[PDB]
């Protein structure tokens, strides 16, 4: 919950409510130059699998650009879009879709 | 999986398919007549007479009584024989007999010598010959399908599988702890390209089915996916997003040389070949919402070709190049649609929920695709005229990413 950015339908911009959250990750990455974050981007099920990769990518790339704007080296950030392949929750309403439109920061 | 038909048979051409004669004691090793009847029904074009109702059960063309079948509005009858060979193989023979305007004439016949494990194949060959003789369309009954099954739980929840088009003779191509995407057939039917996330990121690979050999195609940073083999056997199209958005690339299979085909800031993916092995249809979001575009790999700007609804994507071009099927969206629903590539005319084919990844049978008469039923993905069939609808239910796991094989150039 301190490592997930959520997005509206066909939106990929970093909302203010996630700024503080991401700032903490940027602080950690700057202070620890050997660590790499992987940003895993996701889409909801509406659409098609290969195209929806791009919706996950735009979300994950937005996190990357935000972190780079906070001084993080490009080589400490990787992105991997899972498109609609790895839903957080099952379901066919906005409750599920909103939970699934996300970028997750993980230290693997 | 197995085929369950939901609608469309009643309107089909009535035909008589008689149980095949068996030269031995007890039951035949396989029900060849049953295979032929099922295949013809599965095509959406035929209505085989129920066994409760056969007016006679002739074991040869000479035993056919044409009048018994014209009385029922049946203008053709399939009869046949299965016989054992001393080497342990079988002969499977059929005769297609006219019971209409040329009563008693044999329209087609053949015999196949097969081992016990290839008896279904023999049945499908008979079906293919009957189907082509009567309809003028090449049969697809000897084809296979590829698909991904995702189980709940286990170390390897994702499996890429292959079966005959009707579900029989299923086997596992690859098991994975992470998602598998977008299997694509080589035109010789020997290989599948597919995407795996098992390494922690996407990799695009080609696997040879007979021995499991794997060739790595691409695992650049970001996405590597959406493969499609050219019909001429020379190239693989695919999408990579290493440049910052999805773009199309082509690999010369002989040399392994990769060439970039698109370089837009837009996303360009889901390529599908035209029959010439030079033109692709593909999805681009250049215009805003996804639409289907066409481009020649050798030069020129992509041209938008779709205007249906609000959004169109994920196309599959027919083997003759006359039409494509695709996923068309609005407002809040998405279905399989067919577009005539000469006129721009469109017909929506399906009414199921969250329709995706349509793949045409090699004779262009049938579409396999995936939809959502309850909480999970399932496989569906719809004819290209929209009249015939069926499903391929599985006993366990979600089923998705179907791909129909090309024609041919414990197993049973």
């Amino acid at each position: 919950q301190n490592n997930i950015v959520y997005f509206d339908l066909d939106k990929y911009d970093i909302r203010s409510d996630f700024a503080q959250m991401l700032d903490a990750h940027a602080n950690f990455l700057r202070s620890n130059p050997s660590y790499k974050v992987t940003v895993e981007g996701h889409a909801d099920e509406r659409g098609t699998p290969e195209y929806n990769i791009s919706l996950g990518e735009r979300r994950a790339n937005a996190v990357k650009m935000y972190l780079q704007g906070k001084g993080v080296s490009a080589d400490q950030i990787s992105i991997v879009s899972y498109g609609k392949e790895k839903p957080a929750v099952l379901g066919h309403d906005e409750a599920a879709y909103s939970k699934n439109r996300r970028a997750v920061l993980v230290y693997l | 999986v197995r085929i369950v038909i939901d609608s469309g048979v009643d309107s089909g051409r009535p035909i008589g398919v008689v149980p095949f004669q068996w030269a031995g004691p007890g039951a035949a090793p396989e029900d060849i007549g049953g295979i032929v009847a099922a295949d013809l029904r599965n095509s959406g074009k035929f209505n085989p007479l129920d066994r409760a109702r056969l007016p006679q059960q002739p074991g040869s063309a000479q035993e056919v009584q044409p009048a018994a079948w014209s009385a029922l509005g049946i203008d053709a009858v399939v009869v046949g024989q299965v016989t054992p060979n001393p080497d342990g193989s079988y002969n499977v023979a059929y005769q297609l007999v006219d019971t209409g305007g040329a009563p008693g004439t044999v329209l087609a016949q053949n015999s196949y010598k097969v081992n016990k494990q290839w008896l279904r194949y023999a049945g499908h060959t008979a079906s293919d010959e009957v189907f082509e003789k009567l309809t003028g369309i090449k049969g697809a009954f000897r084809t296979r399908i590829a698909y991904v099954v995702q189980t709940n739980g286990g170390q390897f929840p994702y499996e890429l599988r292959v079966s005959d088009y009707d579900g029989y003779n299923q086997f596992v191509v690859h098991r994975s702890p992470q998602p598998l995407m977008s299997p694509a057939w080589s035109p010789d039917g020997s290989k599948l390209a597919y995407v795996t996330f098992e390494s922690g990121r996407s990799a695009l690979v080609i696997q040879t089915l007979a021995n499991g050999a794997v060739r790595q195609v691409a695992s650049f940073p970001r996405h590597n996916g959406a493969p499609a083999f050219s019909p001429d056997g020379s190239k693989l199209a695919f999408a990579l997003s290493k440049t910052g958005s999805l773009n199309l690339y082509v690999m010369d299979l002989a040399s392994g040389q990769i060439r970039q085909v698109t370089d837009g800031r837009s996303n360009n993916t889901e390529p599908t070949w035209f029959p010439d092995s030079q033109n692709l249809a593909f999805t681009s979001d250049q215009a805003g919402r996804p639409q289907v575009y066409k481009v020649n790999i050798n030069g020129g700007a992509p041209q938008r070709i779709t205007w249906e609804g609000s959004q169109n994507q994920d196309a599959d071009v027919s083997s003759d190049g006359k039409f494509m099927v695709m996923v068309s969206s609005n407002g809040g629903q998405q279905h399989i649609a067919k577009q005539d590539l000469a006129t721009g005319g469109v017909q929506v084919l399906s009414s199921t929920f969250l329709d995706e990844t349509p793949s045409l049978a090699p004779n262009g008469t049938m579409v396999i695709y995936s939809s959502s039923q309850g909480m999970g993905s399932v496989l569906n069939l719809v004819s290209t005229d929209g009249r015939f609808k069926a499903r391929l239910p599985a006993t366990d796991g979600q089923v998705k990413f179907p791909a129909w094989s090309p024609y041919l150039h414990h197993h049973h």
